[PDB]
């Protein structure tokens, strides 16, 4: 899926 | 010296639950008592010894019906243990998912939002703060009874904020604009996450913004787009759906008024029903 990140 | 503190040999492990970027969880049995219960553990895995630590002697201060209650605690010497009591269906975004939508209908939907603003109103005056309010972090129990992780909570001071290092990972579709654009968190970041909670819960485990790609979530939000209404949800439970991604802080709601305002809904929901 994809939920986890470093902002942008 | 500390009332929480068990002998390891008094728990066993049955079987694993599932793993996480912070310590693998299992289910267990407390051998005394013949009770089933939760076992939260932590190798040289992600997270570091002091931080766990920590995290152990803030669940030790909080207790709510509406919030996993800590049983005890194995800090003395590795490996350590974090026990808590078990919620038998699992978290609630999967209960959601394959449950009979006819048993877990609108009023029930209702209720399941109301213990949760029930456990955040709490956390916001013993000036605490859930690192992530998601349904993935919700428990449920026997009838219906939803509880909020415990051992996502924090130490905050009701209304100040705090500021995250660089370069960290957050739960994008889930975070509120203050956390994207300056890594910064407060109990309105929790208030934010309430609301998308509200809509996973709407649309029984749906993933939020649809098709949009996790770098394009902050643009749209800044140009003022936000998750339409789902087919089926009560206009009000959308306002205030709606009331909680207030592009500023200071403008949604207290976890006090959104409790006040489910409380509401539920009991005469509970009327029209019974008549
Ligand atoms: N984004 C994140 O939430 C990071 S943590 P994760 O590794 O990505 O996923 P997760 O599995 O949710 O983490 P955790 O170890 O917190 O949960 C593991 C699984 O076990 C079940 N669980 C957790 N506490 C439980 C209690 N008290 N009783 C029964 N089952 C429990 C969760 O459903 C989860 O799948």
């Amino acid at each position: 899926e994809a939920i986890f990140a470093a902002p942008f | 010296y500390d009332k929480w503190e068990m002998e390891r040999t008094d728990i066993t492990m049955k079987h694993k639950l599932g793993g996480g970027q912070y310590g693998e969880v299992y289910e267990g049995v407390w051998k005394k008592y013949s009770l089933t219960v939760a076992v939260k553990t932590l190798k040289e895995d992600t997270m570091e010894v002091e931080e766990f630590l920590k995290e152990a002697a803030v669940m030790k201060e909080i207790k709510h019906p509406n919030l996993v209650q800590l049983l005890g605690v194995c800090t003395r010497e590795p490996p350590f243990y974090i026990i808590t009591e078990f919620m038998t269906y699992g978290n609630l975004l999967d209960y959601l998912r394959e449950c009979n939508r006819q048993e877990v209908n609108a009023v029930v939907l209702l209720y399941m939002a109301t213990q949760i603003s029930s456990a955040m109103e709490y956390l916001e005056k013993k000036n605490f703060i859930h690192r992530d309010l998601a349904a993935r972090n919700c428990l449920v129990g026997e009838n219906h009874l939803v509880k909020v992780a415990d051992f996502g909570l924090s130490r905050l001071m009701t209304g100040d904020t705090y500021t995250a290092p660089a370069g960290a990972k957050f739960p994008i579709k889930w975070t509120a604009p203050e956390s994207l654009a300056y890594n910064k968190f407060s109990i309105k970041s929790d208030v934010w996450a309430f609301g998308v909670l509200l809509w996973e819960i709407a649309t029984y485990g749906m993933s939020p913004y649809p098709g949009i790609d996790l770098s394009q979530v902050y643009e749209l939000l800044e140009k003022d787009y936000r998750m339409e209404r789902p087919e089926g949800c009560p206009e009000k439970v959308y306002e205030l759906m709606r009331a909680c991604w207030q592009w500023n802080p200071s403008d949604r709601p207290s976890f006090a008024e959104i409790h006040q305002a489910f409380e509401t809904m539920f009991q005469e929901s509970s009327i029209s029903d019974e008549v």
